């Protein structure tokens, strides 16, 4: 496989880890008894453990010799779920936040008191501006090609 | 083991000194007029760009590297 | 009321509320969709 | 008319939310509005400095009284929560039945994200975090028995919290006392020394005599908690009490008559520790509070109020003057009755000093049932109160300096003790400097000498109990005196106040509760190091108070203030010359001092006291007695203490003690993080910010509240804060994790 | 010792001469400003280098600049 | 042109408000070295919002 | 004419006797308590008063305090070891904050701070840019 | 090895930032537009204009040394 790794579904170390983990919890549960609230909790915990390992097994994750999942991020779409797809999520959300923030700052900049509106936010306006960020990619590009995003050497600079 | 650590540390001191004397140059020997629109002068024209971007790089590397380590620890 | 709303509109207060909401929704997502290291 | 009267102004301040929406209302400067980020920080730093917010003592005083009610409300809510959590999220009932085996726990974590691992198998069919505050022991001593009772005390706490909050609002907005009311020291002391402390002790003695003592006797005997009669039953049926203590039969008749001896059943002077629980006998504690109560009530009748008899403090102070001290204590009364900062200084120092004493007296003479054997709780309490004390002491010094810079008036202080002190300040500081150097060179030198000698293969030249020895003769002597006191200098006592001085080994549950603690060369060396650390701290702090208003370097420091960054790069450099900066530096030394003290406690106890003893006489201490020959060298501390006793935190992953491991690491990070604020300067940061702002501007957006770098003073404060948090946090985890295991 | 220089951007606010802890600065007659006064540094031999003067100047960039230099007993503020 | 209420861009490199816009308050006509008095909406590192500049250091923006 | 003071360990040292010394003088209309820069409190006399200090700043600091008492007749002198005395403040009889015709400008550069020469230009000259 | 390499990257970049900034902002800045007239190393420029501690270029070397040691470590 890529990098000499092995699929986790076919890795013995991965399975050994699972068995060991469950055993530890079960050994603890033995002390408590029957429907004792402590025992029921530990029992539920083992279920989650079994589920986690199963999910990873059914996945396309590749494990190493230690039996631990290793992520691939070279651009291959075979393992896009590991980095590329989640990556888009971050970019979309982050841009949303940044775009809306810039919009609000510029909007309140022309108000009676531009500094009071930064310490005491105008919630009504903020919410409106915040909702308009879902199309930030389009808006940003449009602003760039309209020479409204990047300024032109009319900004303060150092002495040298 | 000793040899590696020895040369790497010396390398660090030598690197820092280079930048130090580079600064001494600007303060003492730089002639703004001679180097007009020179490759060197233009560097001092977009100083903010260089510094700001280097800052971003440092922040990106710092947040994620530390974050991933802490995730693994927890 | 108006004045109280202004206090509730102060930066510190709004941050706390927003972060509490954000933290909560993240926690809730993990409660119902737990243990994910990738989009499956 | 009457010297002491009540004067109150009705409806002084209107209650509204308008000011709430106007941040910075308290200050004239801040009120104008925010123009730079500095405004934000200043808002928070000048919030409780009432002296700068108003120029009238009456107004400042009024705010302080109300603010105090607020703190009391918070404290009540805190206590309430603890009792509630002990009623709904604890294993008190199980622990009560088997105190030796079950482990105390009163916090439970939700089953989110594997954090459940933190819920340990403490015992009693319960899983939770092992708490170390000592609540269970206290409740047992009070005689709680049930968890219903805990619930009710919780409800009482909530109610009390509300009452306090109302009081704060009432005495600031509706009925605000005037300055004349506040300035009644004699009355206040009479009331606080007779009512707050005297009546308080007497009331507590009542609970202990009628409710706690009887229940605890039954518990110790073996009676199941469920079989012990309810508290009210004891209060009503005198016969029941007579069975336990056969003197209640006589009633209060002996008391009104002079025959107080008959009450020897419950009021005793036994001394020592109860063999079963390993705590001081409650009978002795009851007599303690009763005796203290009488003393306090009598003392509360010393000052004049409205009936002629009594003492006037002013007269007492002014009369005490001598040949070497000029006008003596003249002028002090006015200072302490017209300056809150001065009062806080004395009060804060004494409060901190008390905490340190509590720490020492509460381990040597364990006060609660089943506390000594719980090593975790013992260590936690000692360290906790040691810290609280250090901070408070340094704080007293700080406010003392604020007085000199803000309230000191030359006119009111001519040839008084204060004036004369400020007139020979050079001598005082010079001598203290020498004392510090002497102690430091000699004390630490001993350790360095030993390290060199052991490394050079010359063990016979070390300052050790096996070579050149430095025995603590004076202390050894006092110990003997205290050991032989029972029956001699203290004829009516039956045992030593503490087994530390000498005696037998008290063991509870196979674990050692207390044992004679011996003092040798190592102890001499460490004790003198403690002296050095404390002395240096005093030097920095005292220098700050004495040279707060002026110095040869900056003759007009007073005008600059209590918290100024510097005077300039001139005079060779005047950085950090304010009194605030002296406090800043003092805290670092306080950290060092306390750290060494707590480490001494941890190693000494785990090496020469704590441990297990067999049915026969075989004592196995936790560390094995390594303190004697290992604590005499610095390498020993690094290896036999820090390196070895840290095996628990580092190997805590995968266990219920994993949290401590994470916190240990996190604290280290924060400590290092602080070093960037303590070594750098505002200039670099401000310039960096400029470049960053360029980027935002290049994209057509920038904050109107111009971003600025933290002030010089704030930089130092942020650094100290993170430094202290990190250092203390690291030890916190280290100690707790180690303790859980040793227990 | 230290060197203090005054520039043409002065406005004769007198704030600098009112802040010096050692009387190094004076207000002298001048015609370049509306106030008709400019600051001078007649006695720089007593400058300690505090820079309080600079902190008081209201001009965009200090019209009074103190350049630290050779150190003497007076400049080092040594009472001993 | 520099005149009362006019808006100009600073051209003094040492100024905190270089390449920024300010409003000319008053221009003195007595031959002083720096006649124009411009006011800015942002405080400098010292906390001031005004300064006097010469006409050459100011370019009218409109 | 010394003010009433009981002594302090913060007074002058050898430098005052071998290098140089300072002295301030003033006149008061009432006996009042002032704080001395050295440390402590003293009572001025009703009339002429003389006090010795080791630094000019210490003397001028006291003058500030005196102004609060509404005293503006103070004079400061420097006494050398041989006995020579120099009148220092108010030098021309008029306080420095008040323009007095007859005082000439010193150390003045006729250009904005930003017009000073470049360091490289004056290399190997011995002069500094701000003195160039 | 992936993670440690990215940490080393952080070190080089941050150390460089300090040093590069020092060089470029050695002849002047917004806080001190006349820095070139004071030299490579000077204590500060006073407690005014907000505070100017560690504003000289020499201080950049001073600050970068710590980071250099950390990264090499
Ligand atoms: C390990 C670090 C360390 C050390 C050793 C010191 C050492 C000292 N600090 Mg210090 N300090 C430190 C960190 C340290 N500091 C930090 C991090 C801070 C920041 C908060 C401060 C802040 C600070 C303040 C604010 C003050 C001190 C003071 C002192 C002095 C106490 C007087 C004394 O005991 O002299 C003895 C010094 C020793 C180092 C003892 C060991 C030396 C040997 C063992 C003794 C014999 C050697 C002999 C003299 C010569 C040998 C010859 C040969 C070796 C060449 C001493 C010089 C105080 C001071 O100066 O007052 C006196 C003081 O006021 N410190
Ligand atoms: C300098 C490092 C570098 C960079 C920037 C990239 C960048 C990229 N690689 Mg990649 N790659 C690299 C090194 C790098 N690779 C190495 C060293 C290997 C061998 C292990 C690969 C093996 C690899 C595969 C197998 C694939 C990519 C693909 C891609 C692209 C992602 C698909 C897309 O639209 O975006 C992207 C351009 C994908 C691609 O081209 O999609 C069309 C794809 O299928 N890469
Ligand atoms: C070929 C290499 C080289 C050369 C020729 C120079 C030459 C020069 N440098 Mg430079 N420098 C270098 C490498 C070099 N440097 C490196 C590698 C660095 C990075 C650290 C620097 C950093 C640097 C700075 C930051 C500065 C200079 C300066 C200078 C100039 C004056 C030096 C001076 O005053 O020292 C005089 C002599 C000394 C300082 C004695 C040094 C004593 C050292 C610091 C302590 C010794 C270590 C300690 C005692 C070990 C004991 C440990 C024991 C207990 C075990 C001079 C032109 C200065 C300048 O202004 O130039 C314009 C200046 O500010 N340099
Ligand atoms: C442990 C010690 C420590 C740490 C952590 C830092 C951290 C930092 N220093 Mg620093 N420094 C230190 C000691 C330290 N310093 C010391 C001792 C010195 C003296 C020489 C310096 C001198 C120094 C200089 C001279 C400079 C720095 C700079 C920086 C920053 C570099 C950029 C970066 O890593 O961004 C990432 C930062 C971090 C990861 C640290 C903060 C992390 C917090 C906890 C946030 C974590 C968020 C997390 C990922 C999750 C976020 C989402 C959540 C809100 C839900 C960073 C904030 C540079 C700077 O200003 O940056 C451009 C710079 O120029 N430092
Ligand atoms: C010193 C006081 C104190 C402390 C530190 C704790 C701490 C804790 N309690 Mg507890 N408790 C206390 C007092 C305290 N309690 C008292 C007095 C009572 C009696 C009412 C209780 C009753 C109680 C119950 C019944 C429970 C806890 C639980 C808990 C745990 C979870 C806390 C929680 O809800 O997290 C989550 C936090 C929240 C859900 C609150 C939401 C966060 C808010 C919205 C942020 C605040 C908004 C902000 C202030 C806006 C400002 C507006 C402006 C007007 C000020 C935690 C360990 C729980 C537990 O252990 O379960 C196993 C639990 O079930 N406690
Ligand atoms: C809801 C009831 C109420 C209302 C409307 C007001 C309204 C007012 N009070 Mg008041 N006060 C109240 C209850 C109330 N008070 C109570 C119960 C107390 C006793 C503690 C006080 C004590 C008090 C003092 C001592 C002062 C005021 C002042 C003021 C005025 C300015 C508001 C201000 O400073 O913002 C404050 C707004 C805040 C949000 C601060 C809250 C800070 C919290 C309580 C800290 C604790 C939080 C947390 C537990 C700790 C960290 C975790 C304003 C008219 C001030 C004034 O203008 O006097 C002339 C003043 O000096 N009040
Ligand atoms: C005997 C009367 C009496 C009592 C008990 C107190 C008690 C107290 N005063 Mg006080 N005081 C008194 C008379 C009294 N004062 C008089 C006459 C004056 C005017 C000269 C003052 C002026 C004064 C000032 C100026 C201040 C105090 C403060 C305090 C508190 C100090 C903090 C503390 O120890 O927390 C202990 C806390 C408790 C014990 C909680 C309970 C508190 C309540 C109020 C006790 C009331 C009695 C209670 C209902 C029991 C009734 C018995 C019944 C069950 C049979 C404390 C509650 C300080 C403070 O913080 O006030 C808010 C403060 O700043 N007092
Ligand atoms: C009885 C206790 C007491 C009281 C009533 C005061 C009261 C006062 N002090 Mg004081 N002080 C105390 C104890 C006390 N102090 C102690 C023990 C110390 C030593 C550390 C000091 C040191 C001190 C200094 C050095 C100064 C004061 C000042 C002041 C005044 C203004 C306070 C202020 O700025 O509010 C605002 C309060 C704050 C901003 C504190 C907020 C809490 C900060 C952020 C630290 C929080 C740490 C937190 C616990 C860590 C949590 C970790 C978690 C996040 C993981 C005020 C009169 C100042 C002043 O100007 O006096 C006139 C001043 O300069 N005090
Ligand atoms: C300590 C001995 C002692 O208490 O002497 C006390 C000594 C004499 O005090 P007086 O009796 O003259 O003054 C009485 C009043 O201060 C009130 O007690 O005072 C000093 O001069 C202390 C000198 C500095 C202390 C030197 C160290
Ligand atoms: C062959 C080959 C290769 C290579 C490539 C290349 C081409 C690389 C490059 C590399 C490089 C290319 C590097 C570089 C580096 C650089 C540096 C390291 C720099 C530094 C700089 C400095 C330090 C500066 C200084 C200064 C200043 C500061 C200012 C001015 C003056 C002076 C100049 C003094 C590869 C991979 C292997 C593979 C294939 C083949
Ligand atoms: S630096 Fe100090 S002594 Fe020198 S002129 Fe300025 S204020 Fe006066
Ligand atoms: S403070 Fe500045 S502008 Fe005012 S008189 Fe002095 S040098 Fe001139
Ligand atoms: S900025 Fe820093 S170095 Fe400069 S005078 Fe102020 S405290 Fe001193």
């Amino acid at each position: 496989e890529i990098g000499g790794l092995t699929k986790c579904s076919e890795s013995a170390a991965f399975t050994k880890r699972l068995n060991a983990s469950v055993k530890k919890l079960e050994q603890r549960a033995s002390q408590y008894e029957a429907d004792s609230p402590p025992a029921l909790a530990l029992k539920q915990q083992v279920e989650r453990t079994q589920a986690r390992f199963d999910k990873y097994s059914r996945s396309e994750l590749l494990c190493g010799a230690d039996g631990l999942p290793h992520l691939v991020a070279d651009g291959r779409w075979s393992h896009a779920a590991e980095f590329i797809l989640p990556g888009f999520g971050f970019i979309y959300i982050s841009g949303w936040i940044g775009w809306v923030g810039r919009k609000y700052l510029r909007a309140v900049s022309t108000s009676a008191n531009p500094s009071e509106s930064e310490i005491i936010i105008n919630v009504p306006l903020a919410l409106k501006i915040m909702t308009t960020g879902y199309i930030w990619p389009i808006s940003a590009w449009q602003e760039l090609i309209s020479n409204d995003l990047v300024a032109v050497s009319e900004e303060i600079t150092v002495s040298p | 083991a000793a040899l590696y650590t020895h040369h790497q540390y010396i390398a660090g001191f030598l690197m820092v000194g280079a930048f130090a004397h580079g600064a001494i140059f600007f303060v003492r020997d730089y002639d703004p007029e001679l180097n007009k629109n020179n490759v060197l002068a233009r560097m001092l024209e977009h100083k903010e760009a260089i510094i700001s971007h280097l800052s971003w790089a440092s922040l990106f590397l710092g947040f994620h590297t530390l974050g991933l380590y802490i995730h693994n620890d927890t | 009321m108006n004045d109280f709303q202004k206090y509730l509109s102060t930066a510190p207060v709004l941050l706390t509320l927003w972060m509490t909401f954000t933290a909560g929704f993240i926690i809730e997502v993990n409660r119902f969709f737990p243990d994910m290291l990738g989009l499956y | 008319s009457k010297n002491v009267q009540v004067f109150v102004e009705k409806d002084a301040v209107e209650t509204s939310f308008a000011k709430w929406a106007q941040p910075g209302h308290f200050s004239r400067t801040l009120a104008k509005g925010p123009k730079t980020t500095t405004w934000i920080w200043n808002l928070h730093a000048d919030a409780h400095d009432f002296d700068s917010q108003t120029s009238s003592l009456e107004e400042v005083s009024r705010k302080i009284f109300s603010a105090h009610f607020g703190q009391l409300a918070i404290i009540f809510l805190w206590i309430s929560g603890m009792h509630f959590h002990g009623a709904y999220f604890s294993n008190y009932s199980a622990w009560l039945t088997d105190p030796i085996s079950i482990k105390q726990s009163s916090q439970v974590v939700w089953p989110i994200v594997g954090q459940e691992i933190l819920n340990a198998d403490v015992g009693g069919n319960f899983q939770g975090i092992q708490t170390t505050s000592g609540w269970f022991q206290m409740w047992r001593a009070e005689g709680i028995t049930s968890e219903v009772e805990l619930y009710w005390t919780a409800i009482g706490g909530l109610a009390m919290s509300a009452i306090m909050l109302f009081a704060g609002w009432f005495h600031y907005h509706k009925a605000a006392p005037k300055l004349e009311w506040f300035q009644n020291a004699e009355s206040m002391m009479n009331h606080h020394l007779a009512g707050l402390l005297g009546l308080g002790c007497l009331s507590w003695s009542g609970h202990q005599i009628h409710i706690a003592l009887p229940i605890n006797k039954l518990l110790d005997a073996g009676v199941s908690p469920q079989e012990i009669p309810l508290p009210h039953e004891f209060l009503i049926n005198r016969d029941l009490m007579a069975q336990l203590y056969p003197s209640f039969s006589k009633g209060l008749a002996p008391f009104f008559g002079g025959n107080w001896g008959e009450y020897s059943d419950f009021l005793t002077f036994k001394g020592g520790l109860n063999p079963v629980t390993g705590g001081l006998w409650l009978s002795d504690i009851a007599h303690h509070h009763l005796a203290l109560s009488v003393l306090f009530i009598i003392a509360g009748h010393m000052y004049r109020t409205n009936w002629g008899i009594g003492h006037n403090m002013k007269e007492i102070l002014e009369a005490h003057k001598g040949p070497f001290t000029g006008e003596g204590h003249k002028g002090l009364y006015e200072i302490l009755t017209t300056s809150w900062h001065a009062q806080l200084a004395i009060n804060l120092a004494m409060m901190g000093s008390l905490s340190i004493i509590v720490a020492h007296h509460m381990y040597a003479m364990p006060p609660y049932p089943y506390l000594a054997t719980d090593y975790a709780t013992q260590l936690s309490l000692f360290t906790h109160h040691m810290w609280i004390g250090g901070f408070c002491v340094v704080g007293g010094a700080a406010h003392g300096a604020i007085f000199m810079v803000r309230d000191y008036t030359p006119a009111n202080n001519y040839n008084n003790l204060l004036d004369r002190v400020l007139r020979h300040r050079d001598a005082i500081i010079s001598h203290l400097n020498w004392v510090c150097i002497f102690l430091g060179c000699h004390a630490f030198g001993f350790y360095i000498h030993n390290d060199t000698m052991r490394a050079l293969g010359r063990p016979q030249d070390m300052f050790s109990d096996k070579a050149i020895q430095l025995q603590p003769i004076f202390a050894q002597w006092i110990q003997n005196i205290h050991l032989l006191a029972p029956g001699t200098t203290a004829p009516n006592a039956l045992a030593t106040t503490s087994y530390a001085f000498g005696g037998d080994v008290i063991e509870v549950g196979g674990k050692i509760a207390m044992m004679p603690i011996k003092l040798g060369t190592a102890d001499f060396m460490v004790h003198h190091i403690h002296a050095f650390t404390i002395h240096v701290t005093v030097l920095i702090l005292l220098k700050g108070v004495l040279y707060a208003r002026s110095s040869k370097l900056i003759p007009d420091k007073a005008n600059l203030g209590f918290r100024f960054p510097c005077d300039g790069p001139g005079r060779g450099g005047t950085c950090q010359s304010s009194s605030w900066d002296h406090v800043f530096l003092g805290l670092f030394w306080m950290y060092n001092s306390i750290s060494v003290v707590i480490f001494h406690f941890s190693w000494k106890m785990q090496s020469d006291v704590w441990g297990t003893i067999t049915p026969d006489g075989a004592i196995s201490h936790i560390t094995g007695g390594n303190f004697a020959q290992s604590s005499i060298t610095i390498n020993g501390w690094l290896r036999d203490f820090l390196w070895s006793q840290a095996s628990q935190v580092i190997q805590s992953y995968g266990s219920a003690s994993s949290a401590y491991g994470l916190i240990f690491l996190g604290a280290h990070f924060i400590w290092a993080f602080s070093l960037m604020f303590l070594f750098s300067g505002r200039g670099y940061w401000q310039e960096l910010i400029e470049s960053i702002v360029w980027a935002h501007n290049k994209l057509n957006f920038a904050p109107t509240i111009q971003p600025r770098a933290l002030s010089i003073t704030q930089g130092r404060a942020v650094g100290l804060a993170h430094y202290l948090l990190g250092g203390i946090g690291t030890t916190w985890a280290f100690f707790l994790a180690r303790a859980i295991s040793i227990t | 010792s230290h060197t203090v220089k005054i520039y043409d951007t002065c406005i004769g606010c007198t704030q600098c001469v009112r802040a010096c802890p050692t009387d190094v600065l004076e207000m002298v007659p001048w015609d370049g400003c509306k106030s008709g006064q400019i600051a001078s540094s007649p006695r720089v031999e007593d400058c300690v280098g505090c820079k309080r003067c600079e902190t008081a100047c209201p001009t965009d960039f200090l019209s009074v600049r103190v350049y630290l230099g050779a150190e003497t007993t007076r400049s080092l503020g040594l009472a001993y | 042109m520099i005149d009362r209420n006019s808006k100009v861009r600073i051209l003094r490199k040492e100024s905190y408000w270089f390449n920024q816009i300010g409003t000319v308050a008053t221009v003195d006509q007595s031959g002083i070295r720096y006649p124009a008095v411009v006011r800015f909406e942002s405080v400098n590192y010292a906390g001031t919002n005004t300064n006097n500049f010469a006409l050459d250091e100011l370019v009218e923006v409109k | 004419p010394f003010p009433t003071f009981g002594g302090s360990t913060g007074g002058w040292l050898r430098a005052a006797e071998v290098e140089e010394k300072y002295a301030i003088t003033w006149t008061s209309t009432k006996e009042q308590i002032f704080e001395m820069p050295t440390g402590g409190a003293a009572i001025m006399r009703n009339g002429e008063n003389l006090l010795y200090l080791a630094r000019k700043e210490q003397c001028l600091a006291l003058s500030t305090q005196l102004r609060t008492f509404k005293i503006n007749d103070y004079k400061i002198y420097r006494i050398f070891p041989s006995g020579e005395v120099q009148y220092l403040h108010p030098k021309d009889g008029v306080f420095p904050e008040k323009v007095n015709p007859g005082r000439t400008s010193v150390n003045s550069r006729g250009f904005s701070i930003g017009k000073n020469p470049n360091p490289a230009s004056i290399k190997f000259s011995g002069i500094t840019t701000y003195e160039s | 090895d992936f993670l440690v390499h990215h940490a080393i990257a952080l070190g080089l970049h941050v150390t460089a930032l300090i040093l590069v900034k020092g060089a470029l902002d050695a002849r002047g800045s917004k806080l001190m537009p006349d820095k070139k007239d004071f030299g490579y190393s000077f204590p500060c420029d006073g407690p005014g204009r907000g505070g100017t501690c560690d504003i000289s270029a020499w201080d950049a070397f001073y600050l970068a040394m710590f980071w250099m040691l950390n990264t090499i470590g």
